[PDB]
């Protein structure tokens, strides 16, 4: 089955002085009177941005050592080509990450993510090759080899069935598993409103940036929305009333972006906390927690990366 | 506290000065600018505290789940309580938080041995009841999975379900019967 | 020593072709540390490969209790 | 963190030496303020004359209405507030809002080097409400061992550390090294490992191109 969980959101910063004023000494002098409002906001957006790189680290960086899959793949009748890294493409992206990724100004800067999408995919390949080659053992203490046809049979004796069932029906279980991973590429390709959960986080952030940039084109009650014109065509004593209307208005638009981002950063932190728990209790072990990890009894789970 | 020293556009940041040195109709214009700004400043503190209180309620709720499942019982959830297999955890208070000392058993000194899915004796496939069949080069033994305690394969530690044909990997070895020597 | 990175331009640090764990995080895979201040690509971790074979298991033979 | 006219740390202070015969009573313009570390063992350097109106601060008295030929001492040199009749001396003179403010500290330890390296803060000495303009100044002296160093004060932001008895004991100029700017942002004299944002770099414009059309027929 498949669970798409958001872990991180774009890290963006707004320089308040450039947004509220804009290359104008006259506006900057009025703005300093208001106080530390301008330096309180820049710290909030820095807090959302650092936490957006602890969210990615906790979900993926649970493996201290990078494990590597054996050169000849003889996992007992099981084929994991559609989950294991394929060297022809980005070389870190398997047949399903590439499918997943493809399916997905002024005072404003977007800071770059610390773990590039390749390093996020060398972590997923460690977790996958450690699990196919070791089992629950990699994430507990030292990593110990077990033949895959026998890692399952210990995962089928945790759902209550006995070992004889896997060894007697190993060819059927292998063909049932290989065929089912294959449909997951059709399901996440031909028909995915599944990637919607990750996409709404991209869309909702962009509609909020678009609203901030548009508010720079609203008078708020001054003669004009352009700082140069108010200052150029008015005497210096009476322009200050008109700039103060823009500064109170433009500052209110930035406070609404920062509060709404602090509220939406918190929802992504809860999704990053469930994704870290699902990596440790489902990829790194077998869960008896009903429906935490799939509808059915749980045998194994496999991490795959996504745009965010 | 340091935003009570900002004009917010008024003549002065101190209420007594505005009231004393300006006429009462004019002062209300200057006083209002302070009231609007010093109220936006309180509204921002309260709103950030309301968002920060929720981060603490989530840590307070995870700490209560760790006390019940980790202090008052053993947990099979992986990495909820320490890296390793959980044995017990002890609760210790801190200024405004709790520190939990999580005891865990981390396995060590691994050794590699050859193993088989089942062992065939008398045309029947004997599978390990609880354990792994392992070989020290020449002899086959049943050992527990998480520690090496080699033991002789007997009817007591093995169950029979089938014939040598279905399992791929069956090795052939002798499974002892405790009764035959006594009989 | 000017170096151009994806996260900006870093003046005062020398690129080292080696790789190590991240100390101070500059961004886009580049970190920096006192060697001089050296800018290096981050190393995700050691690289180890479990032997893996159709017929080989490894069983722990001792334990460590760890608080 | 205080914003005021302070002498930038590690600056070039013009050094005038009275040694041969070398006479230094010239045109030093008081652009904003003037630090003045006169160091004189024989007390030859005794006064300063300020002008646009002269706020003379002679050895005898401050009178608000060219050298002193003082010898072993004639004092009739000229080209009304009045005041009480009267090593390194580090006077700082500023003229803000019409008050001439002078701050000064005499350091008992003598200077083996031309200027010692230490933080000695200058305690306010006097403020006079002259209500006048000063554009240039000149020293007044009795050559002997005479060394007066004049460095003009500039607008700057400094973080000053106050001990427990109120004495400034350290300061960090916050426009010098990148580390000094970072210390002001964190409001601490000791930083810790990390990448800390300090300011914003904006490429400033160069010219002002104004382009209108070719234009057609003028007025008849």
């Amino acid at each position: 089955t498949t669970e798409i969980l958001p872990v991180s959101m774009t890290k963006t910063s707004v320089d308040c002085t450039m947004y509220i004023c804009g290359d104008s000494t006259e506006c900057s002098n009025l703005l300093l009177q208001y106080g530390s409002f301008c330096t309180q906001l820049n710290r909030a957006l820095t807090g959302i941005a650092v936490e957006q790189d602890k969210n990615t680290q906790e979900v993926f960086a649970q493996v201290k050592q990078i494990y590597k899959t054996p050169p000849i793949k003889d996992f007992g009748g099981f084929n994991f080509s559609q989950i294991l890294p394929d060297p022809s493409k980005p070389s870190k992206r398997s047949f399903i990450e590439d499918l997943l990724f493809n399916k997905v100004f002024n005072g404003l800067t977007v800071l770059p993510p610390l773990l590039t999408d390749e390093m996020i995919a060398q972590y997923t390949s460690a977790l996958l090759a450690g699990t196919i080659t070791s089992g629950w053992t990699f994430g507990a203490g030292a990593a110990l080899q077990i033949p895959f046809a026998m890692q399952m049979a210990y995962r089928f004796n945790g759902i209550g069935v006995t070992q004889n069932v896997l060894y007697e029906n190993q060819k059927l279980i292998a063909n049932q598993f290989n065929s089912a991973i294959g449909k997951i590429q059709d399901s996440l390709s031909s028909t995915a409103s599944a990637l919607g959960k990750l996409q709404d986080v991209v869309n909702q952030n962009a509609q909020a940036l678009n609203t901030l940039v548009k508010q720079l084109s609203s008078n708020f009650g001054a003669i004009s929305s352009v700082l140069n014109d108010i200052l150029s065509r008015l005497d210096p004593p009476e322009a200050e009333v008109q700039i103060d209307r823009l500064i109170t208005g433009r500052l209110q638009s930035l406070q609404t972006y920062v509060t709404q981002q602090l509220i939406r950063a918190a929802e992504i932190r809860a999704s990053a906390n469930l994704a870290a728990t699902k990596m440790s209790e489902c990829v790194l072990g077998q869960s008896k927690r009903v429906d935490f990890c799939g509808k059915g009894y749980h045998l194994m789970s496999f991490p795959q990366s996504a745009p965010h | 506290v340091k935003q009570l020293s900002s004009n917010f556009g008024a003549i002065s940041s101190v209420l007594n000065d505005i009231l004393s040195r300006l006429d009462p109709p004019e002062a209300e214009v200057q006083i209002d600018r302070l009231i609007t700004g010093r109220l936006q400043s309180l509204q921002t503190y309260v709103t950030q505290q309301l968002i920060r209180a929720a981060e603490i309620r989530a840590s307070a709720n995870l700490a209560a789940t760790k006390m019940s499942e980790c202090v008052l019982g053993q947990s099979k959830r992986v990495d909820f309580c320490g890296k390793g297999y959980h044995l017990m955890s002890f609760p210790q208070s801190a200024p405004h938080g709790v520190v939990f000392l999580h005891v865990t058993y981390v396995p060590a000194q691994e050794k590699n041995f050859t193993t088989a899915p089942a062992i065939c004796h008398d045309g029947k496939a004997h599978f390990p009841r609880e354990g792994v069949f392992v070989s020290n080069g020449t002899h086959w033994f049943v050992t527990q999975r998480n520690f090496y305690e080699p033991q002789i394969i007997t009817t007591d530690n093995t169950f029979v379900s089938g014939n040598c044909d279905v399992v791929i990997g069956i090795v052939n070895n002798t499974v002892y019967d405790p009764l035959q020597p006594e009989l | 020593n000017v170096f151009q990175t994806r996260a900006g331009c870093l003046i005062g640090a020398e690129h080292v072709n080696n790789s190590y764990e991240c100390d101070i995080p500059i961004g886009a895979g580049i970190c920096a540390s006192y060697q001089s201040i050296i800018a290096y690509t981050m190393s995700l971790g050691a690289e180890n490969s479990v032997a893996y074979s159709n017929n080989s298991i490894a069983i722990p033979t001792n334990f460590t209790i760890s608080v | 963190s205080t914003q005021d006219l302070f002498l930038p740390f590690f600056s070039n202070v013009t050094w005038f030496h009275a040694i041969t015969k070398r006479f230094d009573n010239p045109v030093l313009p008081f652009n904003d303020g003037v630090y003045f570390a006169s160091t004189e063992k024989s007390n030859i350097i005794r006064g300063w004359i300020f002008g646009t109106l002269l706020i003379v601060n002679n050895a005898t008295n401050v009178v608000i209405k060219p050298f002193l030929g003082v010898y072993y001492w004639m004092e009739s040199e000229f080209r009304e507030y009045v005041s009480q009749p009267f090593n390194l001396r580090e006077f700082v003179f500023k003229n803000i809002d019409g008050y001439f403010k002078i701050y000064s500290k005499h350091t008992p330890i003598n200077l083996v080097r031309d200027l010692p390296q230490g933080f000695s803060a200058l305690e306010p000495l006097v403020d006079l409400p002259i209500g006048i303009n000063i554009t240039r100044f000149q020293t007044l002296l009795a050559a002997g061992a005479a060394a007066y160093y004049v460095g003009y004060l500039q607008p700057r932001t400094f973080l000053l550390k106050y001990n427990e008895n109120g004495t400034i004991t350290d300061a960090v100029d916050c426009a010098l090294d990148p580390l000094s700017e970072t210390k002001c942002t964190l409001k601490s004299f000791t930083v810790e490992k990390g990448i800390y944002q300090t300011s914003n770099f904006r490429v400033q414009p160069t010219e002002s191109i104004v382009r209108f059309p070719n234009i057609t027929n003028l007025c008849p």
